[PDB]
């Protein structure tokens, strides 16, 4: 396979560093024999070359058989030189999403034998690529060699190669805008919407372009046929999808089985709307060994079921059409879990996805929903170069109420209410004003940093009162506890004056679900109530309260 | 033009900052701009042997249809700061903030015809990304002094001076401060005279290639934190009143509260109007008095970062404070409003940055009341400045909000 008349990328070792100089370990005779055999072969091809022991550099070489087979492969251990080579420009720093590919009439796959070995290596560099095939046991000088092309497993090979590939294609692109080439590792995806005819022509005209450059490839009758497996997907002429997923049947699950399962599902949820996973996850937390068997929860089991339901019989995604619009719809699926779909024509998804994480310790739905929107917005810009029109389960009003009085700046792009329950709502407002004729509780909470015990309690203004003791708490915990008491002993309407910015903050947020248990109660209170007005003041600057 | 040699800061090396997903329209814009600059020899495609990277965006700028390229050198600037600042640093006229009129003139073009030290270029690598990662981004580096790099003005200072020398001689009472790509020209003239002098100045520039913003500093002042005035006072108000008062001391020396306080004591109903003693009427007052004054005791330490905090107050309005040291404000003001929250925060940020440049010659570090992601995705829609300051994202204390309302 040829060796590219192309330019060369000047490499360099890291500042104040020198080449490698590692000693060659003794080798067995057969290993030594294979190397001699392999090298003179390579060397015949100018891939490598003989050098002196004047050249002071050395990296080690090894040689193994091959799994089961009867051949011999040469290993070079570039670790050290790799660790002295300049950093390069990260290779491919994203990968296309099938959902974003513009559909094409016809596309074929070209690949490339001797990827790295078809491209030259900056000359002043080869000196450091020095290795030595040692002589039978200790005796004698080994044979010394170095690279002319890009060695496998050296730091720069992937960048330089992809770079070269780009420089090469450059022209052929210029004179062929209607044609798209996706470079990947050492594969070539090429597509056009020109008729079966000049396609293969155009292909050949490409294989040639590649030849004039030392790049050799399969010809018709050698290249694969649709659906192309790639990066986990299945890419057909019309649709695309994730690859065959097999969720096995078993009696016992180990922490391993379940991890692998969660992974397959997450991967599948790109295009299978509805996939659930949280019951399965719970099973993972605070975890024992990998070999450990976890008894499936019943809820967990329902998931495993509801999941096979979805996966039973295939779903595909459509390609993208730069002309029409992007619509994204989201649904609340349950405890901080959200799910979405994007399509351009009612119900032919280009993709689906899910969002769950828990931003914060206390959050409400409206918050969560806008986080999804942002997460979907980014993913979208990356994929399509534009943001989609959204459809959300929230009234314009609910949304306008919350943003309006929220401390934090906020902002969803274009959307429209859509009526698909659960709808998103605020589960309670808090008063703007003190409530005339309704008890004023002044609550407080303290905690001994030492004993760790705390009093929590309140004293209202119809001279009522309570106090309580708490065995293992903190100030924070006590102050939530006071507000909790005051909320309990007061029915429908009540004013509460805390001097806890902490509790205040949390509650001004309209949380509606919270990691904290205690906060959740306060919440069940808050919904039961009918008119709550909460107010802060500084303490130890001791006041009317 | 032999080039002035540029060093990085010892022991550290160039930026490798990830580029931001960009929308199609912006990518197209950047492909045009970057084609044309390559032609003009301003930048050159580079090869995988450059690991460095700096993000790049396109903006539009107030009342302009023309896309324009904006490189984000925040990372590079910290990694060079020894050069641009302590080494070739531009002095700062305390005078500028006094003048009746300050016009701000874009001067980025200047730089474009000074060569960048050959061994520094690799540090200015940027990328134009492609949608869906379908093709490797186009990678470039600058050959001439780049805009938004703090090195550029530093290097280009002496040319600036020659350029400005004659006009300076002829108008010895017009201050001219340069900060990055902009020139700040402040005069005490009738506005029309001012404008003429600006035009006149434009000519001078225009003869070396060079080629708006009308500010009136001297008429910037307080924002005295305001204590409600009113006949009648619920416990609530007095509560809310002391509370606010409470906040004010700590930055305001001499504040006073306990007098007002004894009005409180005992579990009275909130919504209960209550008699008002008139010495506690004096604290009110004399706090009010002080409350309009500068903080006695607060100075700008030129060796210390500035910070600017911003709070949201519905009704399209936002408050903000600049200081170097929590609670000791150097300054504090407000902004007022088809605008959304972000659009507003963005306008506000620029407003303050630019006041801040005029007063101190440096830009503050912003603490923004917004989600990291949101700010990031959205801000370039509104950004019009040629610089980019530093920012973080924070969760406005519940009360900070009011003590300033
Ligand atoms: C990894 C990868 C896969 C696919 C693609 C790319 C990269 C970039 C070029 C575009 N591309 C495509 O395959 S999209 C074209 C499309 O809509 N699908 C398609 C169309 C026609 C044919 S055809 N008629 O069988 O050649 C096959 C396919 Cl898989």
């Amino acid at each position: 396979s040829p060796i590219s008349p192309i330019e060369t990328v000047p490499v360099k070792l890291k500042p104040g560093m020198d080449g490698p100089k590692v000693k060659q370990w003794p080798l067995t005779e057969e290993k030594i024999k294979a190397l001699v055999e392999i090298c003179t072969e390579m060397e015949k091809e100018g891939k490598i070359s003989k050098i002196g022991p004047e050249n002071p550099y050395n990296t080690p070489v090894f040689a193994i058989k091959k799994k089961d087979s009867t051949k011999w492969r040469k290993l070079v251990d570039f670790r050290e030189l790799n660790k002295r080579t300049q950093d390069f420009w990260e290779v491919q720093l994203g990968i296309p999403h099938p959902a974003g590919l513009k559909k094409k009439k016809s596309v074929t796959v070209l690949d490339v034998g001797d990827a790295y070995f078809s491209v030259p290596l900056d000359e002043d560099f080869r000196k450091y690529t020095a290795f030595t095939i040692p002589s039978i046991n200790n005796e004698t000088p080994g044979i010394r060699y170095q690279y002319n092309v890009l060695p496998q497993g050296w730091k720069g090979s992937p960048a330089i190669f992809q770079s070269s590939m780009t420089k090469i294609l450059e022209p052929f692109r210029k004179q062929n805008p209607d044609i798209v080439i996706y470079q990947y590792m050492d594969d070539l995806y090429v597509g056009s919407d020109l008729e079966i005819g000049q396609h293969r022509t155009k292909i050949e005209e490409l294989r040639q372009h590649l030849l004039r450059w030392g790049l050799t490839t399969p010809d018709k009758k050698h290249q694969k046929e649709p659906p192309f497996l790639w990066m986990g997907y299945e890419l057909h002429p019309d649709k695309w999808t994730v690859q065959p997923i097999v969720l096995p049947e078993k009696d016992s699950w180990t922490v391993n089985d379940i991890q692998k399962l969660v992974g397959k599902l997450n991967w599948a949820s790109q295009i299978y709307p509805g996939i659930k996973v949280r019951q399965l996850c719970k099973l993972l937390r605070g975890t024992k060994a990998l070999t450990e068997v976890i008894p499936l929860t019943e809820e967990a089991e329902l998931e495993l079921a509801e999941n096979r339901e979805i996966l039973k019989e295939p779903v595909h995604g459509v390609y993208y059409d730069p002309s029409k619009d992007l619509i994204a719809e989201i649904q609340k699926q349950g405890q901080g879990q959200w799910t979405y779909q994007i399509y351009q024509e009612p119900f032919k998804n280009l993709k689906t996805g899910k969002y769950a994480r828990m931003r914060g310790a206390h959050t409400n739905d409206v918050k969560q929903l806008t986080e999804a929107v942002q997460k979907i917005t980014t993913e979208s810009i990356v994929i399509w170069g534009k943001t989609p029109k959204f459809k959300l389960p929230i009234q314009k009003e609910t949304w306008e109420t919350w943003w309006t009085e929220y401390w934090q700046a906020t902002w969803i792009p274009e959307w429209e209410f859509v009526n698909t329950p659960p709808l998103v709502k605020l589960w309670y407002q808090l008063e703007k004003e003190p409530i005339v004729g309704a008890e004023t509780f002044y609550v407080d909470g303290a905690a001994n940093r030492e004993t760790k015990l705390g009093k929590a309690g309140y004293v209202t203004n119809r001279g009522r009162q309570k106090v309580v003791t708490l065995t293992d708490t903190t100030n924070q915990k006590t102050e939530l506890q006071a507000i909790y008491l005051a909320l309990q002993d007061s029915g429908l309407e009540v004013n509460i004056v805390t001097d806890s910015q902490y509790a205040l903050g949390i509650i001004q947020a309209q949380p509606d679900q919270s990691e904290s248990e205690l906060v959740n109660q306060i919440i069940e209170q808050l919904i039961k109530k009918e008119k709550v007005y909460l107010a802060w003041v500084p303490a130890h600057k001791g006041i009317g309260g | 033009i032999e080039t002035v040699p540029v060093k990085l800061k010892p022991g550290m090396d160039g930026p490798k900052v990830k580029q931001w997903p960009l929308t199609e329209e912006k990518i197209k814009a950047l492909v045009e701009i970057c084609t044309e600059m390559e032609k003009e020899g301003k930048i050159s495609k580079i090869g995988p042997e450059n690991p460095y990277n700096t993000p790049v965006f396109a903006i539009k700028k107030k009342d302009s249809t023309k896309w324009r390229k904006l490189v984000d050198f925040r990372e590079l600037n910290k990694r060079t700061q020894d050069f641009w600042e302590v080494q070739l640093g531009i002095p700062h006229p305390a005078g500028l903030k006094k003048k009746k009129s300050v016009t701000v003139l874009d001067v980025g073009d200047a730089y474009f015809s000074v060569p960048l030290d050959e061994d520094f270029r690799k540090y200015t690598a940027f990328t134009i990304p492609s949608i869906n990662n379908e093709t490797p981004g186009i990678r470039y580096q600058y050959n001439v002094l780049p805009q938004g790099w703090k090195g550029s003005p530093a290097i280009f200072q002496s040319s600036m001076t020659k350029i400005l020398e004659p006009f300076r001689k002829q108008n010895p009472d017009i201050v001219i401060y340069q900060y990055m790509d902009d020139l700040y020209v402040g005069s005490d003239l009738e506005i029309g005279q001012h404008r003429t002098k600006i035009e006149e100045l434009r000519q001078h520039l225009l003869r070396w290639g060079l080629t708006g913003y009308e500010l009136h500093p001297d008429k910037w002042t307080v924002q005295p934190i305001v204590l409600p005035e009113k006949d009648s006072w619920t416990v609530n108000d007095i509560q809310k009143l002391v509370g606010k008062l409470n906040w004010a001391s700590q930055i305001y020396p001499g504040i006073k509260v306990r007098q007002l306080c004894k009005l409180l004591r005992g579990t009275k109903a909130l919504t209960e109007v209550i008699p008002l003693t008139e010495e506690a009427e004096l604290e009110l007052a004399e706090n009010r008095e002080i409350l309009k004054e500068p903080v006695h005791g607060v100075y700008y330490d030129p060796s210390k970062d500035l910070i600017a905090e911003i709070q949201k107050q519905g009704q399209g309005q936002w408050t903000y404070q600049i200081y170097q040291e929590p609670f000791k404000n150097l300054k504090t003001g407000k902004y007022a409003r088809h605008t959304n929250d972000v659009k507003q925060l963005t306008e506000a940020v620029q407003k303050i940055t630019t006041e801040s440049i005029v007063i101190w010659g440096k830009t503050p570090k912003f603490k923004l009341p917004i989600q990291k992601e949101t700010w990031e995705t959205w801000w370039t829609e509104y950004w019009q400045a040629t610089w980019i300051p530093e920012w973080e994202f924070v969760n406005t204390p519940p009360l900070v909000k009011l003590w300033y309302q």
